[PDB]
DNA sequence: TTTTTTTTTTTTTCTAATGCGAGCACTGCTAGCAGTGCTCGCATTAGATTT
């Protein structure tokens, strides 16, 4: 780190981590911090083993880098590559080749210097890179004439006679090959008879493979950029030749026109303009030029039927005992559940890359674990102070002041919040669910049930899906005795409070939820929980108890339905998900409106009793 | 001879911003660095501040701070220039001497609680709203008082900020430190 | 999306072992699947170990040809390229598939690990970055299209109608950056102070009008442009129109602010036989009326005679090859035995592999044989290879050992060879007329050969072409020629593991046979080319395999081997390859 | 300093560079007593030892002479406990430190932890239930029919009722599982109107599937009603999960805050249960669980580090407290032996030793040579010379001509099977068959080994016409492979054998359930498989084989011990054959596996 | 040197501007009161380029 000079910092270094593994061997993470270094449980077996062996190669990492710092003279450098090649390298059967080319290489640059008597001492950023210059210079022509048909670039002084030559790539400007003579060269000044130029040369191979090719001559070039449709041009060689060519030749058809049009009308005959997609049907036409390739024939001919819509109706029966788990897992989202829950498909996104800088801010699920523990610990009124001192020797907190500064903005909301959260909270126990809804038995746990009722915190901002978690949970709950409210405090000051319900209606709801359920499993049941949310708060009148008609109102739900859907460039909207992606790409009015109504049908019983 | 051209220069330079970042942020002792947390948070924002200003021809700069200058005397220097309005404001506190007037709506005077209140300490870096209802220019529309009065005119005449001295140190820097690099 | 669903199937072929990461891949809209599909294909085990399979002979495809060559017999199967093309928009999508596929060839080559590519196509699908290459293909050029394009990437262009429908909008730049009127030198003011917001707003304001003009010239026969009382400020219901701040509106209004009707009579006003207004009225009627296309009956032609047939220039070692049955041919000996019973200056001790060998031969062929060795010019041919020292005192012995020993019944020693009667490294072309087919072959060395009786008839594919080699030296002793190859190898043995016997055991284990006889025929027309009134069984002498590792000064026999072609074998041999 | 010091024991190879680099990091720049002493410790605690009492370290002095070590500066130093616990990277468990020193054994602070839950919940936390002994007899005398005779598994019975944590031990075929059936019923039937919540865990997928047939058909034998066949459990999950331990994380769905909600816990096989799952299990329990735990004293130990099952069963020696045994005299109706003296009363009572195996009686030589393990080789080479038994035998294997007549007599030991296979016959009979032999080998590599069987044993097949192979396809008909991982899709486990064959529908491999059905998968469908031809003694565990045959190498490595010679004894059903050096064996037997735990000094205390 | 397990979800902007609502002082009109002029504060809504 100061060797760069950056300020040492003591975290977020192979060291630190290192550290952090090993200590995370020894002593388990609860305990707490040691030196200011948290241990990181996930090694604490066998498997441990691994952590010696890589911090074996990071001290080798470490020795050499102070090696290799100081200039050397030549002979010196000469037994370097030995002991960096056996030191971090267990040959091969197949890599001992390589090896080998490398010392062989490496030895034959040294070997160049010490022959030619070079005594000062040598950076080794000046060898690094005639090395990279050295290995790749090498081209293996082995196979040239064993007589697969033969692909080869336009080599000087190789010129064979064929039957067919073909050329590829005359785009104007990529032929001839242009490598400037050096500039303060005095031979391009004044040249002479033999001097040899990149450019002649070049010129003269085109007119080689010209005379070398005895039956049949095939020259091609790019016409248009296939990404933009953007023109290219033919080399300046080609267009000599087709203007040769038409200036030198007539078609049969007209053999009194003119000299210009039966040019243009040639030139015209003998260009050939392939098209831009492999399946465009033009290809196929029966004729001189048609393709062989019969694998795209069905797509020209276009004899594919479309995809149907995803959807189809699938049998399904509702076991006796669905596990409250199962129901809360559902509603979450309950087109995700259809995907997962009943066909089993789910799409596991790569995880995502390493990071390459220590936290500078926190955001995004990263900042909002860290309100979870925060907010846990306030609410037991255990010291905020401590775990400060753990997240900090976690790394995971900015460095230093502004550590101290997020630390105590977040604990200045998540006060706020905890306090709010304090008030109504009476310890209790957690009880065990089971119920008849719909002749079928539901198991489950709530955890912390207190006398009041149902108290449930977290860290978030208001939205519904929340509140149908609170409502599932709720009606569980009234369900089976337990009178009393049901509460959840959120952020910015969000609450969800359901009155308590007698154990008619109770049982009335949770049938319609559980038939929500049977629904899923059956077709992937459109309900956004949030979007949806969203069309119903702008309808639904809660002093009259009864959704709004009007369409002036029916137009505002329409706009604050896909302001909710598809997100600003700030946030994103609910409407980009995998699993909202598979049943549409782009969303249609009908669609739309089959939201709204099956939203209208689960959600409305939520605002309907909110307060 | 031989130059490697390079396409992406925005991983380079967001890379040194992070380096500036961290050789001139990292230092500060609390009291300070909570006054660069308010004008951004971390690099990636100071970036997108003055990242049209890093490419190309460098700007000049109008009044540019002096060459000396660090943060710590420039916070230094804005600490007293609002605690000498924090003991004067202190001092002549308790008093009615202006003509009361409808519009200017009599709690104003609570305002005054707030101020004499509001001096504390130098923490903070904002000074409180209630503060545009003593400037001459603004009761004088609606009684010259004393100077300090009008000093808080003064106060709140050039924004209080260590704003266009970070841009000018670090665009001068970050400019700089990318060129080498790619040297 | 269609990166992703790549990765998803990509991901899926690699191990299709793992029941989720297949099916995920096959509920990809891009394979079109209904729900019905992926829920009886949970059902019926047969039809998913159907699947299974074919996503198994695709890592196949995979391994051996590359990338593309699989997607496209994945495509190819799926029906997908036509299916899509079926469905309604899906051709832009499969333009993208097309055009990742070619992607992943370009990564696919550099890197040679199968994973490590799904390693990398993860990886640009979190960064997409700006650059060129992967920027998007143009969906289709086959129907004429709406060219949208920004003013600035209109510039010096020509469009011959042309729309301009947000013209109105504005932007009141915050930000406060100017240039001096008298200097002409660009100016940051980091403070806000107003004057400069305003040297600037009237900057941001001047080029406005620039880009309506340069707008309004692009086009050839008619523009249109779109024109509201659009407001800033956020209260509602004024006379403030901030168009005035538009550059268009400062056009029609002279600078000059207006209420709604003031903007509507302005435009009024210039309005003659060139300008003219209509009212903006939102319609629908039908989304446009394609009234479709007709096309042909169309049909790929197919190739009659086969592409090619077997042409080929090989050698020996493109003989043995290896064996797809019951018997495959590898030099080593697959039955191994176990050993319980529980100066490093040695030949046996020597490295393994391609490397090495090449080594020892190179040794020799600079080396001198009349001179006895150098042990400083050792040393530096180590030091060369990159050995060490280590070797150096412990090759410069062996070697003397080497050219020191006599050979055939003739006794000569390396060391007596004159550079007159040396001849190094002879690589020939030997060419192969009609086809040469192994058990017409095989039939005729097993015949006249003692050696052949071992192992079973070789097998190689019907071959017609030519066929190299390097001799490693050839010699003349007495008028009499002689012919020279070098063999090293051996991992595990030192000692008398070289003998009479066991040298023809490992001929005939690695087909030396073969090989000896084939340069022998070699050999044979260089000389019948070369010597005026050759005869074989005059001038020849017979072949000399020498085992480097086998030479000891111990034993004689020990390392070297000779046996001469019947002179009846080559006979007919050479008229084999004749015709 | 002592750095470049211990980068010698890694060429020596007495330290792993874990080790030397963990006592690099934390033991810092101290006196090198600190920073060889952690290496020590990290060292041991590698090979399974969970403490290091300090008698060991200062009296090797092996790795330098802790003299000028341990002697540093400040006076004496020399005394180990002072010099160690003066740095900061040893405490007395006050800080939360790398290192704790408690009985004048150092150890790490994780093992410290986990040891004191794994004392303190077999010690104190465990309890006293109390029930009618008349009724409760009589329960008992309707599940045991004979009364004539001192009965042990009636005794196991007894004590698991009383006591709320009770173990049992015995060898394989000593009648564990029924007994645990018979135990099991009379919990069911002991609580009528109470919710009686049974759970069956086992440490490995394969074990655990074993006990849910196992329990099944040994349940189902004894009268219930349906109320009590609804109170019998459903099935037997994984130790895993049952905690529900995530597959990245650490973190488990229960722990502490959550207990898993249990009646009663019944671990079976619970020899693989090592410490730190032990303990991650352990907190996990309510107040009211009763919990079993089923094992051999003698079993081939856990891999990850300690011994519980061992270190509680040494105990069983002293027997039974004196009163319990009064007590269980009236439970049983019987006189149960009284262990003499006191040591600890609550730890004796909980543990119960089955002495009899219904399987193979004395006359069997597998059961007197296996119980001649216990004691020194003078037994046990009588035992494999004298009278042969007819169910062991001994073959010498010093030269590779004695091993390839090994081989000779292991094609014999395939014959039935490979003969079955040769006359083309259906998949379940052959697989049956597969059962009746095998070859059990320590090492996994080299020439005697599981990678290097397969290699000469197919070889050898190559050699003389049995199964023919094709070298490209790779799955030649009739080689027998195994599952490396467990799988939820095709239901089949790790440790589980399959045999390769073609029906004619298509080379496929067929599979025995529990419950009889065979299953045929796609060779591509299999998630992971190792050729099955000799498997290693520790994934035998379990199993039953009708013929058995063991491999030991010539060398001497710490692998062979007893107990892995013990478990390879007890593995096959009725007859044995063994292939060793007397002086390798012999010397094997005598070297019993110790791994260092305080808990023989936490009992006491 | 030997080896066992298990499956998944979470969040989301900030700044600013207005519109109104509530509370108050004055002042004029018929000492109190109503209105108006006013002013601040709370919630709600809107917008964030160009190779």
């Amino acid at each position: 780190v100061r060797e760069l000079e950056l300020p040492a910092t003591g975290q977020h270094t192979w060291r630190f981590g290192l550290t952090r593994m090993l200590l995370g061997y020894a002593m388990e993470s609860a305990q707490g911090e040691w030196q200011s270094v948290l241990p990181y449980d996930e090694s604490s077996g066998l498997i441990a083993e691994l952590v010696g062996h890589l911090a074996s190669l990071l001290m080798q990492l470490n020795i050499w880098r102070r090696g290799l710092a100081q200039e050397r003279p030549l002979e010196e450098w000469l037994p370097v590559c030995r002991d960096m090649l056996n030191a971090f390298f267990l040959p091969d059967a197949e890599t001992e080749a390589a090896m080998t080319l490398i010392e062989q290489q490496w030895q034959a640059i040294i070997a160049e210097g010490l022959g030619a008597q070079y005594g000062d001492a040598v950076p080794l950023s000046l060898l690094r890179d005639e090395l990279a210059q050295r290995l790749d210079q090498e081209r293996i022509s082995q196979r040239f004439l064993a007589g697969p048909v033969n692909i080869c670039t336009l080599m000087p002084m190789r010129s064979i006679p064929f039957k067919v030559v073909c050329l590829l790539g005359m785009n104007d400007g990529v032929y001839p090959r242009q490598l400037a003579p050096l500039g303060f060269d005095l031979m391009s000044q004044k040249p002479k008879r033999g001097d040899r130029s990149r450019r002649d040369d070049d010129r003269y191979l085109f007119l080689e493979a010209l005379i070398s090719a005895q039956q049949k001559l095939y020259i091609s070039y790019i016409g248009r950029s296939i990404q933009d449709n953007s023109e290219r041009f033919p080399s300046v060689l080609v267009q000599e030749l087709i203007d040769y060519i038409g200036q030198s030749h007539y078609l049969p058809g007209d053999e009194a026109l003119n000299c210009d049009e039966s040019e243009a009308r040639v030139k015209a005959h003998l260009t050939c303009l392939h098209t831009r997609m492999p399946f465009d049907p033009q290809n196929y036409q029966p004729g001189e030029r048609q393709s062989y390739a019969r694998e795209w024939l069905p797509a020209a001919s276009q004899a594919g039927k479309a995809h149907s819509e995803f959807v189809q109706p699938l049998p399904f029966t509702l076991p006796e005992t669905v596990p409250l788990e199962t129901l809360q897992r559902f509603w979450a989202h309950p087109v995700r559940a259809f995907f997962q829950m009943r066909l089993q498909v789910n799409f596991r996104t790569e995880d995502s890359e390493i990071p390459d800088t220590e936290p500078f801010i926190l955001e995004g699920l990263s900042r909002y674990q860290i309100n979870q523990q925060l907010l846990n610990a306030l609410v037991e009124q255990d010291d905020a102070e401590r775990l400060f001192r753990r997240f900090r020797a976690a790394g995971d907190l900015p460095y230093g002041a502004f550590g101290e500064i997020f630390w105590e903005t977040q604990c200045q909301e998540m006060q706020q919040l905890a306090d709010r959260v304090i008030a109504c909270r009476q310890p209790g126990q957690s009880m065990e669910i089971d119920l008849a809804c719909n002749g079928v038995q539901i198991t489950g746990w709530l955890p912390q049930v207190q006398p009041d009722g149902l108290l449930r915190w977290r860290p978030s901002l208001l939205s519904v899906a929340q509140g149908m978690q609170l409502w599932l949970e709720h009606l569980v709950y009234c369900a089976s005795g337990g009178n009393g409210e049901s509460r959840l405090f959120l952020r910015k000051d969000g609450e969800w409070r359901f009155p308590p319900l007698a154990a008619e209606q109770a049982l009335h709801y949770l049938s319609q939820l559980i038939e929500g359920y049977r629904e899923g499993m059956s077709a992937p049941l459109l309900v956004l929980p949030e979007s949806g949310g969203a069309w119903l708060k702008t309808c639904y009148d809660a002093q009259n108890d009864a959704m709004l008609d009007d369409d002036s109102t029916l137009q505002k739900a329409r706009t604050k339905f896909l302001q909710a859907y598809e997100g600003n460039m700030m946030v994103r909207g609910e409407g980009d998900d995998i699993w909202y992606q598979r049943l549409w790409r782009q969303l249609t009015p009908e669609t739309m409106e089959a939201i709204v109504e099956q939203s209208q049908r689960f959600l409305l019983p939520l605002f309907r009793f909110n307060q | 001879f031989e130059q490697q051209l390079i396409e992406d220069e925005s991983l380079l330079r967001y890379q040194a911003c992070a380096d500036f970042w961290r050789r001139h942020c990292y230092p500060l002792p609390r009291e300070i660095a909570q006054v660069v947390f308010e004008t951004w948070k971390g690099p990636q924002a100071l970036l997108r501040d003055i990242n049209r200003y890093l490419q190309g021809e460098a700007p000049v700069i109008k009044a540019p701070p002096p060459d000396d200058e660090t943060l710590a005397s420039r916070h230094a220097q804005i600490v007293a220039r609002i605690d000498t309005v924090k003991q004067q404001w202190r001092d002549a506190v308790g008093e009615l001497d202006a003509l009361i007037e409808s519009s200017g709506i009599d709690r104003r005077k609570f305002n005054r609680s707030n101020q004499a209140k509001w001096i504390d300490k130098i923490s903070a870096w904002a000074e409180e709203e209630t503060n545009s209802y003593q400037l001459p220019e603004s009761l004088e529309k609606f009684t010259p008082r004393h100077p300090l009065f009008e000093a808080i005119d003064q106060l709140l005449a050039e924004p209080l900020s260590i704003r266009d001295l970070v841009i000018t140190r670090a665009l001068a820097e970050i400019r700089e430190t990318v060129a080498r690099e790619k040297r | 999306l269609e990166a992703q669903e790549m990765l998803w199937l990509l991901q899926a072929v690699m191990t299709p072992e793992r029941e989720n990461t297949l099916r995920s891949a096959l509920a990809t809209s891009m394979m079109g699947l209904n729900a019905l599909d992926i829920e009886t294909l949970n059902n019926d085990e047969h039809a998913w170990d159907v699947v299974v399979e074919e996503f198994d002979g695709y890592r196949q495809i995979w391994r051996k040809r590359g990338v593309m060559p699989m997607l496209r017999a994945l495509m190819s199967a799926r029906n997908i390229a036509e299916n899509l093309l079926a469905t309604a928009g899906g051709e832009r999508r499969l333009t993208d598939i097309l055009h990742i596929s070619e992607l992943l060839q370009e990564a696919g080559t550099q890197l040679e690990s199968e994973h490590a590519l799904v390693r990398w196509l993860s990886q640009h699908i979190l960064e997409p970055d700006s650059n060129a290459s992967s920027q998007q293909m143009r969906l289709e050029s086959d129907k004429h299209l709406v060219q949208i394009v920004t003013i600035h990437k209109s510039k010096g262009l020509e469009y011959p109608l042309v729309w301009l429908p947000f013209i109105t909008n504005f932007r009141v730049q915050e930000q406060a950056f100017y240039h001096d009127r008298h200097s002409f030198e660009a100016v940051l003011d980091l403070n806000a102070a107003p004057e400069s917001v305003d040297l600037a707003e009237a900057e941001r304001l001047a080029e406005d009008l620039r880009l309506l003009y340069v707008a309004l010239t692009r086009s050839v026969w008619h523009c249109s442009l779109g024109v509201a009382p659009l407001v800033r400020r956020r209260g509602d219901k004024k006379g403030d129109t901030d168009v005035h701040q538009s550059a268009l509106g400062r056009l029609l209004q002279k600078g000059e602010p207006q209420d709604a009707a003031g903007l509507r009579t302005c435009i009024e006003a210039l309005c003659d036989d060139d300008i003219a207004w209509q009212t903006a009225q939102t319609g629908d009627n039908q989304p446009w009326q394609v009234n479709d296309v007709s096309t042909a009956e169309l049909n790929a032609k197919t190739l009659q005679r086969l592409p090619g047939d077997n042409w080929r220039v090989t050698s020996y070692s493109g003989l043995q090859q290896r064996x797809x049955x019951x018997x495959x041919x590898x030099x080593x000996x697959x039955x191994x035995x176990x050993x319980x019973x529980x100066p490093t200056l040695t030949p046996h001790q020597f490295p393994r592999g391609a490397s090495p060998g090449t080594f020892l031969h190179s040794l020799f062929e600079d080396l001198d044989f009349t001179q006895p060795v150098d042990p400083n010019w050792v040393r530096e041919k180590l030091e060369l290879g990159g050995f060490e020292s280590q070797w150096e005192p412990v090759l410069t012995e062996w070697i003397t050992a080497v050219l020191q020993a006599p050979l055939n019944e003739t006794g000569v020693s390396l060391s007596q060879l004159s550079a007159r009667n040396k001849q190094v490294e002879m690589e020939f072309y030997l060419p192969i007329s009609e086809p040469l087919i192994a058990s017409q072959l095989d039939t005729l060395i097993r015949q006249f050969d003692p050696l052949s009786a071992g192992c079973p008839p070789l097998e190689f594919m019907q071959v017609r072409g030519m066929l190299k080699g390097f001799i490693d030296l050839v010699f003349r002793h007495e008028g009499r020629y002689y012919l020279l190859a070098y063999k090293s190898n051996w991992l595990g043995e030192d000692s008398s593991a070289y003998t009479q016997q066991a040298m023809a055991a490992a001929m005939q284990a690695h087909r030396y046979d073969l090989q000896y006889q084939l340069y022998t025929l070699a050999l044979h027309r260089y000389l019948r080319h070369r010597i005026a009134d050759y005869d074989y069984e005059h001038h020849f002498g017979g072949v000399i395999y020498l085992f480097l590792r086998g030479v000891d000064k111990e034993h004689p026999q020990q390392g070297i081997y000779t046996t001469r072609p019947n002179a009846g074998l080559i006979a007919l041999m050479d008229e084999m390859f004749a015709g | 300093k002592l750095q470049k010091q211990l980068l010698e024991a890694v060429e020596h190879k007495q330290l792993r560079p874990l080790d030397v680099q963990f006592a690099l990091t934390v033991a810092g720049d101290e006196h090198p007593a600190v920073t060889l002493a952690a290496a020590l410790l990290s060292h041991d605690a590698g090979e399974g030892h969970v403490c290091l009492p300090l008698s060991r370290l200062e009296n090797n002095e092996a790795s330098h002479p802790l003299l000028a070590t341990c002697v540093s500066e400040i006076g004496e130093l020399q005394n180990w406990e002072e010099c160690l616990l003066a740095s900061q990277a040893v405490s007395r468990g006050d800080e939360p430190t790398p290192m704790i020193l408690c009985g004048d054994r150092l150890y790490l602070n994780r093992m410290w932890c986990n040891e004191r839950t794994v004392a303190r919940f077999f010690n104190e936390v465990n309890h006293a239930i109390e029930v009618d002994e008349a009724l409760l007899a009589q329960t008992l005398d309707k599940l045991f029919p004979v009364s004539d005779e001192i009965n042990w598994q009636k005794v196991a019975a007894a004590v698991a009722l009383t006591r709320r944590i009770s173990v049992i031990s015995g060898g394989p075929g000593t009648g564990k599982t029924t007994t645990v059936a018979k135990l099991l019923a009379a919990l069911i039937q002991m609580a009528d109107g109470e919710r009686c919540r049974i759970r069956l865990a086992a440490p490995t997928g394969k074990a655990a599937a074993r006990l849910t047939e196992s329990l099944g058909k040994a349940l189902r034998q004894l009268p219930l009603t349906d109320e009590q066949k609804k109170r019998i459990p459903e099935d037997a999950s994984t130790l895993h999960r049952l905690l529900g331990a995530q597959p990245g994380s650490q973190r488990l769905r229960h722990h502490a805050g959550n207990p898993l909600h249990l009646d009663v816990l019944v671990v079976d096989e619970a020899s693989m249960i090592d410490l730190p799952m032990m303990s991650r299990l352990i907190d996990a329990l309510p107040d009211h669980a009763r919990v079993i735990f089923l094992g051999d004293r003698d079993q081939l130990a856990s891999v990850e580090a300690g011994a519980v099952l061992g270190d509680i069963c040494a105990y069983a020696n002293a027997g039974f407290t004196a009163e319990r045994a009064r007590q269980l005299s009236r439970l049983t109706g019987t006189h149960v032996p009284a262990g003499t003296g006191t040591e600890a009363a609550s730890l004796r009572d909980s543990l119960c030793l089955l002495q009899k195996s219904y399987r193979f009686g004395s006359d069997s030589g597998i059961g007197q040579l296996a119980a001649a393990i216990n004691r020194g080789d003078k037994t046990a080479v009588k035992t494999v010379f004298q009278q042969d038994f007819t169910d062991i035998e001994k073959r010498l294997l010093q030269s590779g001509e004695d091993y390839i007549a090994m081989l000779e007599e292991a094609l014999a030991g395939y014959g039935r099977y490979l003969d079955l296979l040769q006359a083309r016959a259906e998949p379940d009979l052959i697989i049956q068959a597969f059962n009746e032999y095998q070859l059990l080998c320590a090492l996994r590599e080299g020439p005697f080994g599981v990678a290097g069987l397969n290699e000469r044993i197919e070889q050898f097949m190559q050699q003389k016409r049995k199964i023919h192979r094709h070298p490209h396809s790779r799955w030649y008909e009739g080689r027998p492979v195994m599952i490396a991982r467990n799988d939820s899709a095709l239901g089949l486990f790790n440790g589980d054998i399959g045999i390769a064959l073609d029906r004619g529908q298509g080379t496929r491999v067929w599979f025995a359930m529990p419950d009889g059905n065979i299953k045929s998968v796609q060779p591509s469908r299999l998630p992971e498989h190792e050729t099955t031809w000799a498997m290693t003694v520790h994934k035998s565990q379990g199993s039953e084989f009708d013929h058995a045959a063991l491999i030991l190498p010539s060398q001497r490595t710490p692998v062979v011990t007893r107990e892995l010679v013990y478990t390879a004894v007890t593995r096959a059903r009725r007859r044995l054959s063994l292939y060793a050096d007397e002086r390798i064996l012999s010397a094997a037997i005598a070297t019993r596996t110790e791994r260092r735990s305080g808990l023989a000094a936490l009992f006491s205390s």
